[PDB]
């Protein structure tokens, strides 16, 4: 593999090639919305991003040496965290806001406001740490290749994944070192950044429930993509 | 499957 | 001011090694589950008891009793069965294929094979156990990573984040006290935090089945498992 | 109220 062999600059210039879009929603401040109508803007939204993330993924060093079965497992896990980590990346400069678009900023005002407000401190969280750029795409590449390395010889694959983990690890600390971190604070704000995916991941948890609690109750057309993506965390 | 689909593309 | 931050790297492995709890029995009788009804039996009577250790175990966790109250209540209410979990996966290094909910109670995935929707969460913990193994994990390394999801897992500030630092710097005081290079140091901390996001998952997708197991009539939860398990949802 | 507000305090 050719991902082994880059080098710590090579890796974050790959990943921030790789970055997709920003997209816009379908919010119209002049149209009335339901809770009904303003999750089919973001499901609308999230459907739209899922296309772009699934070419991000094959951009993603390393990530298309693996099987398509593995490959197909590792999205289907990970999609709502890298949803969320992007979604918490672009609320950083919006204290007490989500901006889920460039024309949808929404505030706080079921247990969705709960979601809600654990994605406002996540936010606090990266603006405090003053995340960088370069920080924030190794995370993202961590989580779609950790988040479902554990769901014959299928482990040569899970070798592969954690080499490459290894691989982005090295990179986190080199970024921070350029950064004129000493050692401690280097091992501590590798520690404060990798703590925060494990809050990551159960945002996203609570988030497949109530999508799927969603689903059921007719409430909202999930798309083609969305629904089996979805059906994948039922099994 | 549309993931496999657009993977495999 | 909290004196967890004045400890010594080595007094901070001493005072979580102090404060484990104790490895719990199951009942007796060999009769090995293979119902819904007598392993979520004996699985809930052990969690029960293991409880009330990890409660006072919390309590002398450096840091921890710096905490209101009611942050103390909100971090376990998060956390309980996530520290429940790596304990039963770290007890669980030694039997590959297999978990042990007690010395008496060892279980294998054939067991788990019964009980709608409880094999895949079996597998997921039978999968941290064995990296967990592969990655020789030590008996201080452990308590810390415990001591982390505790303060970490209901975290959302600024005390508990000294104090999640101060763990960070004792785990790498151990790994540097077993002769690890400075680029194995960091790779290691990384793969150990990494986990407990798998742990995390696993969590919460036990979350949804003890909910599922409460939502018909099997098992009679104690007084204490159900607000544990209410705090949830 | 809660069990866990009374045991944490024993
Ligand atoms: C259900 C919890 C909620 C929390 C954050 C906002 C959410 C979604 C989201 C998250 C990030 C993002 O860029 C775009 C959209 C979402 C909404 C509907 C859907 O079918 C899929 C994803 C989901
Ligand atoms: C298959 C393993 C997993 C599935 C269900 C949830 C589990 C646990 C459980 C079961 C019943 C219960 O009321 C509270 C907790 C458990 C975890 C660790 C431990 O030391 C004891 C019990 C065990």
């Amino acid at each position: 593999s050719l991902a082994l062999s880059l080098t710590a600059d090579q890796m974050v210039s790959a990943l921030l090639d790789a970055e997709p879009p920003i997209l816009y929603s379908e919010y119209d401040p002049t149209r009335p919305f339901s809770e009904a109508s303003m999750m089919g803007l973001l499901t609308n939204l999230a459907d739209r991003e899922l296309v772009h993330m699934i070419n991000w993924a094959k951009r993603v060093p390393g990530f298309v040496d693996l099987t398509l079965h593995d490959q197909v497992h590792l999205l289907e896990c990970a999609w709502l965290e890298i949803l969320m980590i992007g979604l918490v990346w672009r609320s950083m400069e919006h204290p007490g806001k989500l901006l889920f678009a460039p024309n949808l900023l929404l505030d706080r005002n079921e247990g969705m406001v709960e979601i809600f407000d654990m994605l406002l401190a996540t936010s606090s969280r990266f603006r405090m740490m003053n995340l960088q750029g370069e920080e924030f795409v190794c995370l993202k590449s961590i989580i779609l290749l950790n988040s479902g390395v554990y769901t014959l010889k299928s482990l040569e694959e899970k070798d592969h994944i954690h080499r490459v983990l290894d691989k982005i690890t090295d990179t986190l600390i080199h970024l921070m070192a350029k950064a004129g971190l000493t050692l401690q604070q280097q091992h501590q704000r590798l520690a404060q950044l990798l703590l925060i995916l494990s809050h990551i991941r159960h945002m996203s948890n609570k988030g497949m429930e109530h999508l799927y609690s969603m689903k059921c109750k007719n409430v909202v057309p999930l798309s083609d993509l969305l629904l089996e993506m979805l059906d994948a965390h039922r099994l | 499957k549309i993931l496999h689909r657009l993977l495999q593309d």
